[PDB]
């Protein structure tokens, strides 16, 4: 069965050493979770993406790229 | 002109929900004249446009409703 | 011609060991073309996941790739071959068939992972393809879910094995 | 949802005894019961008959010559559904260890050229002899046995004459073998058509997946046994006009003396005998069941303004 | 009109299955458009239908190569709705095995930009100190890259019986592994050229754009979980 | 993510009825407008009115839809999905999504009748 | 002096005919240069003297120069005009 | 306040002669020539298997 | 017949005989999925080709002079050092303008935060 | 004649044996600066390893596209692989052994050079894509702005020898070397020759099968040892060790053909010698370093390296007129 | 170590018989103990020299040409 | 508006629910198949879908 978790919400939010990464999980009071959500970190910062690469050239694209440190393991899940 | 409103004709008897080609008038109104849905209005008139390579802006396009706009509209080329 | 003369006994090509001096000659020159397929080995890599860092431990110092002469040429117009490194989504399948579609026509596929043979861990998915055998032909499968560098090694070594068999100029004689 | 298009019904038994129980919907992950050999499904007809065939979970046993060609048939079914097994056609118990456990069996193992160890005597009509001897040995319903078009015995070709002889034979041994006779064959990256080039002989081209459709549709129903069939094109047509058509779509001795010279190599070189079919066309028996009979109808073979609107583009930066 | 052309930074330095629809005019990216989705499973549908402890291990899936960080946090969060306190060597082995994560993850991801800028011997003497610690993981847990060793209660299971005598062994000689790394990338004026005025982001949008960790502390904002709000 | 595509529209929610019908006639003169780049773009078998009958009768699909809230999403959908296409994002193999029908002859005994839909249990 | 004066000739009738592109005309031009050049070496050769070595070197320098003067010509004839006609400017 | 030029201890021959003469660039290149001279980690697999802990899977 | 002309027609025999083994050789077997307007460009790209010309022409011009060197002693000397000044002349010129940059369309926006 | 192509076939079976056996190196060095073994998996000690690979891509399938000249793209790997091996007459193992004795070595040796931009630029003409050629664009821009000061350079150097013979050079040599005057000028020559073959500290444009692979690939190495030869012979010793008469006054008592095979054998091993720590260097400074944006390539060619030359052309001329020291032809 | 004196007394301990197997399986010179062999056959060995890396020490010699 | 980094969340939070945001520039779907029909983490989707793939 596994244990019950009491019912309720929470976002808990540690540092990553991409970035902050949390978790937002809806407890049922059931002992499957109600809702899971991943708050990647390089999600955010591959949406940055465009602010930050306008007007640069083609190479200094790819320098911005491994400093976002992107594992797409976060980005899309 | 005279055989480019031959030719406007000419495509515009190429379609159906035409139960009589010889009704096509220098004023035909799509909608009562020709018995045509609110669809056929504007898949006749992207038609006729694409017959001679001009491009129509959209109050341009929703303008007609007859061949008679359409061909007092066909010299902005 | 009305009398055939095929014979009622000749073996398979798994059962047949060379006899003739042509077949002395073709089975030097096949292993000769067999060797250079070994020790010079090019894996394009598909991997989308996980086991791609797995594989980039096939590249760290410890276990060694090109001292078995293995590198990367990522691009597959020069990629001997492929590895299906990760998962397989459904937006990836004709991605993946686009890639391994480039390659040049002696080309093989080892299947790297669990989530790269029938699914894996993420099976019951609405956006997974249940393993790449649905999409490209795979030869060697290398079980894991991070299938050890170990394993993966174990798995080209495989590779090689059905490499040493292949019998590109015996198969022309008719074995 | 899915659904078994190939078969009438669900449970179907065979005329050897056996009871055969669709499973499930149709498609990739049930199973209709069937099992079937195709002989030369490494081949251009047999990729796509097993492709069709494997589509909806009939296992097909497939005995392959070379192991390299064969895994681009892996792909086309479920696991479990495709069993790949080798074969030498000399080795006569591959042969008959092969349809073993078929209730259909297929044969298309026919070459164009012949070599070192096969002439046309041997792979048309004594492969045949022997692939019809297993089926006469272990009691298999529907024998389906393929031919060439133009297959008959008093023909000077011999290709021709050693396929009227093979199906001599698979009438000699099995009485209830369904013969079947294509025209000739276009398709994707076709051996002798459209590839290799991009006249007054007249014959019918017909798609293959036609033909396969076709092939599989003549499988499972038996009102089509002991009966031959001819499967050709909707429109006659001249050599000449089909190399026109692929033109818009993008001394005979010495002819014979090059391609003596040229067959000594390892690439698929044209057959001296091939020249000798172009001459002969496509004479069909009339008292033969075509296209119409198993509900199919075959597919036929057949500057001054954008430098204006450039003048308001930006070409330098 | 200026007109742009478009290409893709395919899946085929893109780090793998990323797409990257970019337009340019001649040099310059005047807009950029990067498509996700070609890694995308489903991991957050799949967990509403596992228990908590079976739901432990979609999370170190997801960026495989900090795997204890994404442990800790789910399990920081089932602990927080349990109204639990784990015990202290739980706490301070947790806080250990976080941090070689992080030297792992660093590790990784400066000498993966090191070598899709160019630099490529980086690349291999950070995976040999990646090497040494994967086996740390291994003692620990039973796998390597994958270890589900922190849980919603707490551990595992205990630590091997020697391997606290080994982190020691490790970090004496990892000293200075690192300020070798350093001296070909730090004052090297070619990596210095590359990367001096490339990817600026002022401080008022990096708050804006909910960037944070090592970009946000890039931009002069004193600000990191760890110390702001400890745990 | 200041600057957005190009086929882009922000999205906006129609409280007459008459100018969403507005916007559904353009976006249906933006879909056969692209008709022929989309023969081009996805290398298809058949000719160019085929693309146009299926936008039309992916229209005639929803015709009779009274309320305006769900033409509103509707109208955000289709939009979404002229973006995708015109755009070359979605790829050959999604494309022939639309067209099932048209690809090949699935096979031979299509159950009409009670009967032999019961031969094959609607298999 | 024979292959200078046809190479000359040939490429001049080959200039004055072009109407099919632009480039054939630059061409030709170079090709006018080279003959001229043939001519004059030759009888720098037979005369045993090095002026017409001299004016050689000199005029292989203007020759280059004028190529790097008209084709930035060309590509400021391009600017305004992001299309080359077939038939001529 | 960051330093203007004419307020630092460094001369402009000094500071330049690390210029022309690409000073932390050899210094760069020296530490993979130490490197050179070194033992490298690579192990032999189907002749020698890296680290196995019991608790492995 | 000197050993210099062996060379020159034996290096393509090396060609012509290494790219007949492989075509000779290797698989051909290709199909659709395997096989497979303008863009605009800034100035300088096009300008360091045409540039590039004036000062080759100028360095095949020393190439008279290296060779005379001692003939023309203390004279062709200042004959030379005026034409590399004339040509030193256009050079700073090209580098005062800032010719063979590719510059960065998008700054940060330098303008201040005024209000009302 | 039986005596001049058994010379040219064994200068032809050394060097190009040793473009193959270079790239064996690259690898095993690229490795232990990387701190793992190189190949050691087909020979005894990993040789014959560009053997393998050769072996393996002359039965490599060939591609050619739908977008492409067929004929332009299988003969520029020709045109590239003949001028890339065309330049190895010239370069003397010894006073006077060449396979072409002209007085004229330099200019020819810098006209083949400047033969080799074609293969790029004419092979992004190959398979026309507009990403296809752009990338040429920038390959064939860098690869003529380094060729300048690489003519540059070789001038400056002629200006002490006044003659374009490359064995006079090197005799010319004896007294003292170029580099030990001229030391910023080997370090000029040494990043403009890496530029020259666009290796990987100076490569932009990388960040077929078969035959027009391994023809490039050749191409590629043969330069390397090609403009390494350059270096050796115009801006260190050529063939020149040490003074080597007291040794031989010591060992000989008469010249017979084991004497000059001795002296053959020490004024090739110098010459090698030279040039194989030059590859190493090539080897070395791809192992340590990032690549280039064109826009720092071009500014420090034409904005750098270009006026401390023009500098360099008024400071050498003018030290040879302080002194009265002109050179005579 | 990558020296060229451990390959060398490696090989004069190990001899030219066993050099030349050594040499035609793995890349390396070793000069182990004999610890014991297999229930196959593979003979396996222990290095207790002092110029050894960790993860060298123990090694296995086969019996078939091709090994697993 | 307010914030550039929201509108990727904004944009998850449609493909997955369904959920609207009014004046949003490309709205459109993000991590999920282009002709993917459905809002996957929704109570009436199915655990495993409605569709699956393979090469014909
Ligand atoms: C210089 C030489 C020094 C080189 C040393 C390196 C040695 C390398 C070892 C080489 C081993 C040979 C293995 C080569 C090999 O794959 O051929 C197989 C045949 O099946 C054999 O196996 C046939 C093997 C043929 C072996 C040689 C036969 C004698 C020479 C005949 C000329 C290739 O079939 P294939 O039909 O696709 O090949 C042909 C052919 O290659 C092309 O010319 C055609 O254009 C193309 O259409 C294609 O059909
Ligand atoms: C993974 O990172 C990388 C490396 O590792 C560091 C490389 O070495 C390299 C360089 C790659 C290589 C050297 C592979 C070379 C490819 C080959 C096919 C070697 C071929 C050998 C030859 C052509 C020798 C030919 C000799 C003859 C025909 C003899 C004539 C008498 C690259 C590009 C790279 O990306
Ligand atoms: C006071 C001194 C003497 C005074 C006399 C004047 C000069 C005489 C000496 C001339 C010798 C010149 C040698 C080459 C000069 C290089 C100068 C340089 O550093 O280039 C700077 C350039 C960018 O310039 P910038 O934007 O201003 O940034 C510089 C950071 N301060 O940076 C760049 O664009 C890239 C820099 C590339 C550097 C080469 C990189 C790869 C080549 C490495 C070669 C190493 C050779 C070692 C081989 C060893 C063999 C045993
Ligand atoms: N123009 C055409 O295409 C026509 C074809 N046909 C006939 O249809 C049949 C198949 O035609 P198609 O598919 O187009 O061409 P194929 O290339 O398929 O014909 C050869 C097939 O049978 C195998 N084969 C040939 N000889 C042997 C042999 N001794 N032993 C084992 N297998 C052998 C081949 O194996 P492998 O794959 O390894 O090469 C291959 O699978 C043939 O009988 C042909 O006569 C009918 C009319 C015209
Ligand atoms: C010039 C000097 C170069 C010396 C090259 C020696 C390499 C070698 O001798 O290689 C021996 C080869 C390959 O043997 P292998 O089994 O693949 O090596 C495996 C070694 N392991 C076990 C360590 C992995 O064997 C042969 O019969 C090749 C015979 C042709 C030799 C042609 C030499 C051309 C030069
Ligand atoms: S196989 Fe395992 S480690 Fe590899 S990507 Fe899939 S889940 Fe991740």
């Amino acid at each position: 069965k596994g244990y019950s978790v009491p019912p309720g919400e929470t976002y808990t939010a540690i540092e990553a050493p991409k970035g902050e990464m949390g978790v937002y999980v809806v407890s049922d009071g059931s002992e499957r979770p109600y809702k899971c959500k991943i708050r990647a970190p390089g999600f955010a910062h591959l949406g940055a993406f465009d602010h930050i690469a306008r007007g640069h050239f083609l190479p200094d694209a790819v320098a911005i790229i491994g400093t976002m440190d992107l594992v797409f393991g976060e980005v899309d899940r | 002109r005279p055989d480019a409103e031959k030719r406007i004709a000419a495509v515009l008897e190429s379609f159906d929900k035409i139960s009589n080609p010889a009704a096509i008038t220098p004023t035909a109104s799509f909608a009562k004249d020709l018995n045509l849905d609110s669809l056929d209005t504007v898949e006749v008139v992207v038609a006729i446009e694409e017959e001679f390579g001009i491009e129509i802006p959209d109050k341009e396009a929703d303008e007609i409703k007859s061949v008679n706009q359409a061909v007092e509209y066909i010299l902005a080329q | 011609v009305s009398s055939s003369s095929m014979p009622t006994d000749f073996p398979l090509p798994s059962q047949q060991k060379p006899n003739s001096a042509v077949d002395y000659t073709l089975t030097t020159l096949d292993a000769v073309a067999n060797w250079a397929r070994q020790g010079s080995f090019w894996p394009v890599t598909f991997g989308l996941a996980c086991c791609a860092v797995e594989m980039m431990h096939v590249s760290a110092p410890r276990y060694d790739q090109d001292r078995l002469g293995i590198i990367f040429r990522a691009s597959p117009r020069q990629s001997d071959i492929m590895i299906v490194a990760g998962t397989l989504t459904n937006k990836m399948a004709p991605v993946l068939r686009q890639v391994y579609d480039q390659m040049p026509e002696p080309r093989w596929v080892i299947s790297m992972g669990s989530c790269a043979n029938g699914g894996g861990y993420y099976h019951f998915s609405y956006s997974v393809v249940r393993g790449c055998d649905r999409i490209v032909p795979v030869d060697v499968y290398v079980p894991g879910c991070p299938p050890t560098s170990e394993a993966l090694m174990y798995g080209v070594f495989q590779l090689q094995r059905k490499m040493r068999n292949t019998k590109i100029t015996r198969m022309w004689y008719r074995k | 949802m899915n659904s078994f298009e190939n078969l009438a019904q669900d449970v179907n038994i065979t005329r050897s005894g056996k009871t055969l129980i669709a499973k499930g919907t149709g498609g990739r992950s049930s199973r209709t019961g069937y099992t079937a050999t195709v002989f030369g499904a490494n081949g251009f007809l047999g990729s796509y008959l097993t492709a069709k065939l494997a589509k909806h979970g009939t296992t097909v046993v497939v005995p392959y010559r070379e192991e390299m060609a064969k895994r681009h048939l892996k792909v086309t079914g479920d696991l479990g559904v495709v069993n790949f097994l080798e074969m030498d056609l000399r080795n006569l118990e591959s042969i008959d260890e092969a349809v073993r456990h078929s209730d259909i069996v297929v044969n298309l193992i026919g070459r164009e050229y012949e070599t070192k160890n096969f002439n046309y005597y041997d792979v048309h009509v004594e492969g045949a002899r022997r692939i019809a001897e297993a089926v006469k040995k272990h009691n298999i319903a529907r024998y389906i046995h393929v031919s060439a078009f133009n297959a008959e015995i008093d023909s000077p070709s011999e290709f021709n004459h050693t396929k009227g002889l093979g199906e001599q034979v698979t009438k000699d041994i099995v009485p209830w073998a369904t013969i079947v006779r294509p025209a000739p064959m276009f398709g994707r990256e076709d051996k002798w058509f459209l590839d290799r080039m991009a006249f007054q002989e007249t014959s019918n081209p017909v798609h293959v997946i036609d033909v396969a459709a076709a092939l599989e549709r003549i499988c499972f129903d038996d009102s089509t046994v002991a009966q031959t069939f001819e499967l050709y094109g909707p429109q006659k047509f001249t050599q000449k006009q089909i190399i026109d058509m692929v033109s818009e779509t993008l001394p005979k001795a010495l002819y014979q003396a090059y391609t003596k010279a040229t067959q000594a190599i390892w690439w698929p070189t044209y057959s001296p005998d091939q020249v000798e079919r172009q001459f002969l066309s496509q004479k069909i028996d009339p008292s033969a069941k075509t296209f119409n009979d198993l509900d199919l109808t075959p597919m036929e073979l057949p500057v001054s303004q954008l430098e204006n609107k450039e003048k308001t583009f930006v070409h330098i930066l | 009109r200026i007109r742009a052309f478009t290409i893709n930074f395919g899946p085929q330095a893109a780090h793998g299955v990323l797409r990257l629809i970019l337009e340019l005019s001649g040099e310059e990216i005047i807009r950029s458009d990067p498509h996700v989705g070609l890694l995308h499973r489903g991991t957050e549908k799949l967990i509403e239908y596992k228990t908590y402890m079976q739901a432990l291990p979609y999370f170190d899936r997801l960026d495989y190569v900090s795997m204890m960080t994404n442990e800790q946090v789910f399990s920081l969060a089932v602990e927080k709705l349990l109204n639990v306190e784990v015990p202290l060597r739980g706490k301070y082995i947790r806080t250990m095995f976080g941090e070689i994560t992080r030297v792992l993850n660093h590790l990784m991801s400066v000498c993966s930009h090191a070598m899709d800028v160019g630099a490529l011997t980086p690349f291999l003497w950070g995976f040999e100190e990646r090497e040494k610690l994967m086996e740390f993981y291994e003692r620990v847990s039973g796998a390597r890259l994958h270890a589900a060793y922190v849980r919603p209660g707490g551990v595992s299971q205990d630590l091997p019986a020697g391997l606290l005598d080994d982190i020691y062994m490790w970090a004496t000689q990892f000293g200075d592994r690192l300020d070798e790394i350093e001296e070909l990338l730090t004052d090297n004026r070619i990596w210095k050229l590359r990367t001096v005025n490339i990817g600026t982001v002022t401080a008022q949008d990096a708050l804006n754009l909910g960037l944070s960790g090592p970009m946000l502390r890039g931009s002069g904002i004193p600000f990191d979980i760890r110390k702001n709000a400890p745990y | 993510a200041i600057i957005a595509t190009a086929f882009a529209e922000t999205v906006k929610f129609s409280g007459s009825k008459q100018e969403l019908q507005k916007r559904t006639l353009a976006l249906y003169r933006q879909f056969l407008r692209g008709a022929p780049t989309f023969a081009d773009l996805y290398e298809v078998q058949f000719s160019i009115p085929t693309i146009r009958t299926k936008i039309r009768q992916e229209f005639e699909r929803h015709r009779f839809v009274d309320d305006l809230s769900i033409q509103n999403v509707l109208y955000a959908k289709g939009h979404m999905e002229y973006q995708e296409c015109i755009n070359a994002w979605k790829q050959q193999a999604q494309f022939l999504k639309y067209f099932p029908e048209e690809d090949d002859i699935q096979g031979r005994h299509q159950p009409s009748n009670f009967v032999d839909k019961f031969l094959k249990n609607r298999a | 002096m024979f292959i200078g004066t046809i190479i000359l000739v040939l490429s001049f009738l080959g200039f004055v005919f072009n109407r099919r592109n632009i480039i054939l005309a630059f061409i030709c031009l170079e090709t006018m240069l080279l003959g001229i050049n043939l001519i004059l070496l030759r009888n720098s050769v037979l005369f045993d003297d090095i002026s017409g070595s001299l004016f050689a070197i000199v005029i292989i320098i203007l020759a280059g120069v004028e190529s790097a003067i008209g084709l930035s010509l060309l590509v400021s004839y391009y600017r305004l005009r992001g299309v080359i006609n077939s038939y001529g400017i | 306040r960051p330093a203007t030029w004419e307020e630092s201890e460094e001369g402009a021959l000094s500071k330049a002669t690390k210029y022309f003469l690409l000073a932390e660039m050899f210094r760069g290149l020296y530490v993979v020539l130490e490197q050179f001279f070194r033992a490298p980690y690579t192990i032999y697999y189907p002749f020698e298997k890296g680290p196995v802990s019991p608790r492995f899977r | 017949m000197n050993t210099f002309i062996i060379f020159i027609i034996l290096i393509p025999i090396v060609g012509f005989a290494l790219l007949a083994v492989n075509i000779l050789l290797a698989v051909y077997k290709p199909y659709n999925e395997k096989l497979g307007t303008r863009l605009a460009f800034n100035a300088a790209f096009i300008l360091v080709a045409i540039l590039f010309l004036p000062f080759d022409l100028e360095i095949s011009t020393l190439l008279p002079y290296v060779m005379s060197i001692y003939l023309v002693s203390n004279y062709g000397f200042t004959i030379v050092l005026l034409f590399l000044l004339i040509l030193i002349i256009g050079f700073v010129y090209e580098i005062n303008t800032n010719a063979l940059k590719i510059n960065k369309h998008n700054k940060p926006n330098t303008d201040s935060l005024i209000y009302k | 004649m039986i005596i001049n192509i058994v010379e040219i076939l064994i200068f032809l079976v050394c060097v190009l044996f040793s473009v193959a056996y270079l790239t064996v190196a690259e690898r095993k060095t690229l490795a232990y600066m990387q701190r793992r073994l190189g190949p050691n998996f087909v020979g005894y000690y990993g040789l014959l390893q560009a053997f393998a690979d050769a072996v393996k891509l002359l039965l490599k399938e060939i591609v050619l596209p739908k977008e492409s000249n067929y004929i332009i793209l299988v003969i520029s790997p020709l045109i590239t692989l003949i001028t890339a091996l065309i330049g190895w007459v010239v370069i003397p193992l010894g006073p006077g052994i060449t396979l072409g004795e002209l007085n004229l070595g330099i200019l020819f040796s810098l006209a083949i050079g400047s033969l080799g931009v074609f293969g790029s630029l004419l092979s992004g003409w190959s398979s026309n894509s507009k990403y296809s050629l752009l990338g040429s664009i920038r390959s064939t821009a860098q690869l003529i702005s380094y060729e300048l000061i690489l003519t540059s350079i070789f001038i400056i150097i002629i200006m002490f020898v006044s003659s374009l013979n490359i064995t006079t050079i090197i005799e010319t040599q004896r007294v003292v070397w170029y580099c030990i005057p001229l030391l910023p000028l080997l370090l000029i020559f040494f990043i403009a020759s890496v530029a020259e073959t666009a290796r990987p500290p100076f490569d932009l444009t990388e960040s077929y099968s078969g035959s027009p692979f391994v023809f490039f690939f050749l191409a590629e190495y043969s330069n390397i040892i090609l403009i390494s030869a350059f270096n050796g012979y115009l801006l260190l010793g050529g063939y020149l060790s040490f003074n080597y008469s007291y040794l031989f006054n010591i060992l000989f008592n008469d010249y017979s053909y084991v004497s000059f095979l001795f002296e053959g054998l020490i004024n090739s091993s110098a010459y090698a010698i030279k040039l194989v720590f030059l590859m190493f260097s090539f080897i070395w400074v791809r192992a340590a370093f990032p690549r280039f944006t064109y826009d720092n390539l071009i500014n420090f060619c034409w904005i750098i390296l270009l006026p401390l030359l023009f500098g360099i052309f008024l400071i050498i001329p003018s030290t040879l007129y302080i002194f009265d020291s002109f050179p005579t032809l | 170590s990558s020296s060229l004196y451990r390959v060398l007394r490696n090989a004069w301990e190990v001899g030219p018989r066993s050099y030349w197997k050594q040499l035609n399986s793995i890349g390396d010179t070793k000069s182990g103990r004999l610890v014991g062999t297999d229930i196959y056959g593979n003979k396996f060995y222990e290095t207790d020299h002092q110029d050894e890396i960790h993860l060298r020490t123990r090694y296995v010699e086969y019996k078939e040409k091709d090994y697993d | 508006c307010l914030y550039e980094g929201a509108n990727w969340f904004e944009r998850e939070a449609y493909d997955m629910y369904g959920v609207f945001f009014e004046g949003h520039p490309d709205l459109r779907r993000i991590m999920t198949d282009y002709g993917f029909e459905g809002h996957p983490l929704r109570k009436d989707f199915p655990l495993t879908g409605y569709t699956e793939v393979r090469w014909d």
